[PDB]
RNA sequence: AUGGAGAGUUUGAUCCUGGCUCAGGAUGAACGCUGGCGGCGUGCCUAAUACAUGCAAGUCGAGCGAACGGACGAGAAGCUUGCUUCUCUGAUGUUAGCGGCGGACGGGUGAGUAACACGUGGAUAACCUACCUAUAAGACUGGGAUAACUUCGGGAAACCGGAGCUAAUACCGGAUAAUAUUUUGAACCGCAUGGUUCAAAAGUGAAAGACGGUCUUGCUGUCACUUAUAGAUGGAUCCGCGCUGCAUUAGCUAGUUGGUAAGGUAACGGCUUACCAAGGCAACGAUGCAUAGCCGACCUGAGAGGGUGAUCGGCCACACUGGAACUGAGACACGGUCCAGACUCCUACGGGAGGCAGCAGUAGGGAAUCUUCCGCAAUGGGCGAAAGCCUGACGGAGCAACGCCGCGUGAGUGAUGAAGGUCUUCGGAUCGUAAAACUCUGUUAUUAGGGAAGAACAUAUGUGUAAGUAACUGUGCACAUCUUGACGGUACCUAAUCAGAAAGCCACGGCUAACUACGUGCCAGCAGCCGCGGUAAUACGUAGGUGGCAAGCGUUAUCCGGAAUUAUUGGGCGUAAAGCGCGCGUAGGCGGUUUUUUAAGUCUGAUGUGAAAGCCCACGGCUCAACCGUGGAGGGUCAUUGGAAACUGGA
């Protein structure tokens, strides 16, 4: 093993449960503005908002391509 | 850059002894006073002390393991001798010490196992002075014996070492005890008297009553030693730790080092005839021996070199000049007591490992490139014993094959061969033990399993009886017409004198040019056997009479008709089947001559005689070959070892009735 | 026009047919004998077999805290003012650790792959791209942790946990910013789907400081950071055509083929799932089986063709075997991670570790393929502001007649045909101007001196100039100076000494250049074919001589040629091998005369491309040559586009 691939190792770990961390938090609040935008309800526009904010840092964080966060943004807005 | 030790400090030892003396245990303890401020494995092992380089190889004691200790004293300077204090001398102590002498090696003579019940240094030294009749005396005096053994009078300069433990610590530097004092006195005269006997000066000295000076004793006792002409005996205990830093520095103070050692004569590749000297010079040419090869399971072949003259490096080229090839030193190895070391340079004087030698086996001289001498390789003993080995499974001969071949090559004394007229292949070794772990070592690390039995004897066929006979063959009835005839007369010849033919026709009767078809006839029934299968030998044919036709008669006809011949000769002439009777000459000493004599007898051999040789005697006899199987372990048991002894054919004998029926039996059947 | 040779052998003899064989060229060669040197190349083709050991990926202190360290130089005099502690200052420096970037390149290998893998030509209005360049706009305001470190505990080791404390260009909230997303209107345009631009609004997150200059903490240089649009680079997907053997492999396919909806992806798409339908491929060879990395090129051939896919370049695929994802611009990752598997190793028996198809090297296999070498001086790469560090890439050296090329092993005179070998017709012939001897030379060799180029630089130090500045330091550019070589005291040059150290291999019956004597006597032996050898052997072995080559010469192996002997070029089937025993008839192949039309074939012009190296031609540089370099020419059944209508094809 040589000493910087061990150090990437560590440092992959530590990517890993940020990246994993925030991106669950996106999904969550994907699903949340769907459900919302599915059945109407008065806090429908402040969740599509919470969810296209947590997609955009997202997709600025790379944890998603701005592609998929396009898409994202695309079906959500149109829902809503 | 510089070597880290001269040659004045260099010290090739080999410690050498009878089985079970304690070889192993005194260069355990050696190594480990060494490396301090242990695995002992490899073919030599370096070591310091005392600012002294010291090279160590370890021999085996076994009768059947003498190829090590020949191809270690060939390579080494000095030798230590142990001895079982309780038994002194034993038969393989006398082998080494005989092997030593024939290589001109000065030794030390060590009493280990002091400490052992029946531990007796004045009979052991008696037994050195009988058995050996070496000019040995002792330069020190044990004080108490077995459990009481407690310390070790130094002679030269009359100092006590007093042993308080085991561990081989804390001795205790005093004034030898005033009873022990008049043995001590006498010893000391002893020496002095033993030495002086081979020098003058030193014999002059003394009788003038001068006191001898320690430096003056130490340098007589040196050069006695390495002269070979004194061997000084020390005394002590590997086990308990006693003894062992008096052993050492009686290695450094009188064992010699390859300067001290006689030079080393070697030829030209070009000039056989001429005669090269190799001193202890770094800066002379490069040549050295090697003396062992084996192959270690981390860093491949191992080829274990002495160099004599000259310096090498590692990473450059080097002449096998044996071979007649370039070999490429790619990495030099030392064998530590714990460790192994890559070292850059080899100089004179100095036992190394090459990695990387291919086809070097032991013996072989490497030169420098441009140089082309050749030192003088080694002399083993021929076989003592002789085995038919075989494969299994015949589908392993190749492989077979294959580990025969690397095990000559490891080994010298271990030969291997194809016998033409049995088709066997044949092991022979230097004793039961060995043959035993050679057959054990091919089964496992090469994976050919063997079998191994008692080689066959080639059988003759004779005629005992004259005959005159006739064989006619006529073959007129179908197709082309042939007809043969001869009549010849059968003797049996002198022994030993072989097939004769003979031609007395008269008067053309059998045309000149069926005679020769006529003896070619005779030759192939001759080799085909008549009575046993086995090809007839020590025959007189004389073809005296016969016929032809001038048509029929054909070289063919004129074969059927001598095969025929022979046939009826057979039938007439009462054959008798013949052995391989050896010439076989035993040494050994003259108390087990009965006991020689007897077993020859029994092996229905007979004593050709007998006569005294040097201080042995030698029985000459003749036995047969077959009766000669597992010859050497007999005779070792009936000599204690002892006993040696050569076998070569020498003629054919009468096989007796019941052998021979038996043989024509399992040949028929 | 640049280019094409044949011979032996079936018979008593002949012509034909027909196979066999030979003369040529080539090689990553091996072996046998032999072996002087230099230059340039090449060197595990076998076991994608297993691997001891060393090295092959680090760097950044001008991102960060901490630790070590201790100049310059404080204090008391031990009365030693030269040695001394802590109460200091502590600079030049070094590091384990956090963080950034690089570990996806470079290097190895050809196992798998018959496939859009590769080649060639196209397309993407279905795509992605760190570092780099340009332009424009920004970099505001707060916060919580943690490594290190200290401490306690458990371990043979690998190393583990608990507690407490601290940094940042580490991490996170908020603020403003959009060509990105949603909706509405408008303008224009295209190859269906659609594309470009403008105007309105709603949702909306970015960032960082480090080292300096001016010092007015205001301004500001370099580097670094963020958003957007372009360029460059790199990658992805699709498509026409081309690219292999077998039918003693004929049926294959069920996410299979299409549609709808959704999901998913950088991206289109059965890519995946749900539903509906029964479609899709195939004698124009599907499927199955076997084998194989593809190409530029390489060998051979007059060509057409045939064979091959080392070295070097491109593309692909793989990293003990199989699966998977993480981080990241980029990997489903040779010297990363996880899981499973085989195998191997260490262990204190509690438990741990590994992957040379990187460079050397070991073992093994094999007929057979090298040093565990030197250096980053040159070129290239990673990091760094830079010096510099790393770099088994690479540049060199070492070994091997393995190949090609060059030069040696001497030159002049020398009849008096010397000795001696071999033959003889016993005169002589021949080795032979060969030798001897006299003269000459030193390529080579030995000795002693001189001794390159490859080196550009970067940095540092001086100025000059240009954008900006309020002005510097800096930044770009230009001119100067110190210094930088593993090879290596090597190449090369000079001076002296000696023909002195330096020739071997095969063949001599015909093919095929070169003949005699002895020995042998169908034996020993030779042999590519025909054959030779049983007493007169140019064929076996030796000797003299001769022939061909020569530091090489022979043998074996394999490929092309000769072979028109698979015949398109360029052959045949009465009797030599070859017409199905004969109809009827499907697909296919082929098809009578004239007129009009089309332009698929056919012909012709333009444009792009067919990398580089290679082959061929020319020129230039190594003293020559090989070799190296530079131009030219060539190579497509290639594509786009414009033209002609005789023939074939269509109407
Ligand atoms: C000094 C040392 O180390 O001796 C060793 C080394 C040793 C001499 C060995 C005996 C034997 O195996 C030897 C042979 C000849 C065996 C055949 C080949 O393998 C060769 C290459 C091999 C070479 C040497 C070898 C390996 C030893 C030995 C004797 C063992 C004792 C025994 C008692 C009865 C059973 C056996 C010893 O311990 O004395
Ligand atoms: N009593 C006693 N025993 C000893 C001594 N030296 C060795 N031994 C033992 O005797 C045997 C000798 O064997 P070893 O040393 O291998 O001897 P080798 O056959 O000469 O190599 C072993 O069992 C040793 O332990 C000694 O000095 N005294
Ligand atoms: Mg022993
Ligand atoms: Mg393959
Ligand atoms: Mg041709
Ligand atoms: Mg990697
Ligand atoms: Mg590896
Ligand atoms: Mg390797
Ligand atoms: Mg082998
Ligand atoms: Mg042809
Ligand atoms: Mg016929
Ligand atoms: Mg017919
Ligand atoms: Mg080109």
């Amino acid at each position: 093993n040589i000493k910087s691939a061990i150090k990437r190792v560590k440092t992959t770990e530590k990517a890993e449960a940020r990246n994993i961390s925030q991106k669950s938090a996106m999904r969550t609040a994907v699903k949340n503005a769907k459900t919302a935008v599915s059945n109407n309800a008065d806090n429908k526009n402040e969740l599509v908002s919470l969810a296209v904010k947590l997609v955009d840092k997202a997709a600025q964080s790379n944890l998603i391509h701005s592609n998929k966060a396009d898409r994202i943004k695309s079906q959500l807005m149109t829902a809503n | 850059m510089a070597r880290e030790f001269s040659l004045e400090k260099t010290r090739n030892i080999g410690i050498m002894a009878h089985i079970d003396a304690g070889k192993t245990t005194t260069t355990e303890r050696i190594l480990y006073y060494t490396g301090r401020i242990i695995t002992i494995t490899s073919a030599a092992t370096t070591a310091a002390w005392e600012g002294h380089r010291v090279n160590i190889i370890d021999t085996p004691g076994h009768v059947d393991f003498t190829v090590e200790v020949e191809r270690s004293l060939r390579v080494l300077d000095g030798a230590v001798t142990v001895l079982d204090a309780q038994s002194g001398v034993e038969p393989q102590t006398e082998t080494v010490w005989r092997q030593a002498t024939t290589y001109g090696v000065p030794r030390i003579v060590f009493v280990n196992k002091m400490d052992k019940l029946g531990a007796n240094f004045e009979y052991s030294v008696s037994t050195l002075h009988d058995r050996l009749q070496a000019n040995a005396a002792p330069i020190q005096l044990p004080i108490g014996a077995e459990d009481e053994f407690e310390a070790i009078i130094d002679l030269v300069e009359m100092k006590c070492f007093k042993y308080t433990n085991d561990l081989g610590t804390e001795i205790e530097e005093i004034e030898i005890p005033e009873d022990h004092l008049d043995r001590a006195e006498e010893a000391r005269a002893s020496l002095i008297e033993a030495v002086a006997e081979t020098s003058d000066e030193l014999m002059e000295k003394y009788l003038g009553d001068e006191e001898i000076s320690v430096s003056e004793l130490k340098e007589a006792i040196r050069q006695a030693t390495t002269n070979v002409e004194f061997y000084p005996v020390l005394c002590g205990t590997a086990f308990k730790n006693k003894g062992v830093q008096l052993m050492l520095d009686a290695v450094i103070d009188y064992l010699p080092s390859p300067l001290d050692v006689k030079p080393i004569i070697g030829h030209r590749a070009s000039n056989p005839e001429e005669e090269v000297i190799a001193k202890a010079d770094d800066s002379a040419e490069f040549a050295a021996l090697a003396f062992k090869v084996m192959t270690d399971p981390y860093v491949g072949k191992l080829t274990f070199f002495r160099v004599y003259s000259g310096t090498m490096t590692s990473g450059s080229y080097v002449k096998n000049s044996t071979k007649g090839k370039r070999e490429r030193v790619g990495r030099l190895l030392q064998m530590h007591a714990n460790s192994r070391q890559e070292i850059d340079t080899v100089y004179s004087g100095d036992i190394a490992a090459a990695v990387g030698l291919k086809d070097t086996g032991t013996g072989d001289t490497l030169c420098g490139e441009k140089n082309d001498i050749i030192l003088e390789s080694m002399e083993f003993p021929e076989p003592v014993i002789h085995l038919s080995v075989e494969p299994k499974s015949k589908a392993d001969q190749d492989k077979m094959t294959q580990a025969l071949v690397k095990l000559q090559e490891e080994d010298p004394t271990f030969h291997a061969h194809t016998d033409e007229e049995t088709g066997q292949v044949i092991i022979g070794g230097m004793g039961e033990l060995h043959l035993d772990i050679l057959v054990d070592r091919m089964k496992k690390e090469f994976n050919v399993e063997c079998n191994v039995g008692a080689p066959m004897v080639s059988y003759r066929e004779t005629f005992k009886s004259s005959a005159q006979v006739q064989g006619k063959f006529s073959r007129q009835s179908g197709g082309r017409g042939q007809y043969g005839d001869v009549h010849i007369e059968f003797t049996p010849n002198e022994t030993g004198a072989g097939f004769e033919f003979e031609n007395a026709i008269v008067g053309g009767v059998v045309p000149r040019e069926y005679i020769p078809s006529v003896e070619a006839g005779l030759k192939d029934a001759m080799e085909n056997g008549v009575l046993a299968g086995y090809p007839l030998i020590d025959v007189k044919a004389k073809l005296y009479d016969g016929s032809y036709h001038d048509v029929d008669s054909s070289e063919m006809a004129f074969k059927i008709a001598a095969s025929l011949a022979l046939k009826e000769a057979a039938k007439k002439c009462d054959p008798v089947i013949l052995e391989p009777m050896m010439k076989v000459t035993i040494e050994m000493p003259e108390e087990y001559m009965g006991d020689i004599m007897g077993d020859v007898t029994s092996r229905r051999g007979r004593v050709d005689g007998m006569e005294p040789r040097g201080n042995a005697q030698v029985v000459n006899a003749y036995v047969p070959l077959s009766e000669m199987f597992g010859y050497a372990t007999s005779l070792r048991s009936n000599t204690q070892g002892r006993g040696t002894y050569t076998m070569y054919f020498d003629h054919y004998a009468e096989v007796p009735k019941s052998i021979a029926e038996d043989i024509i039996k399992k040949n028929k059947g």
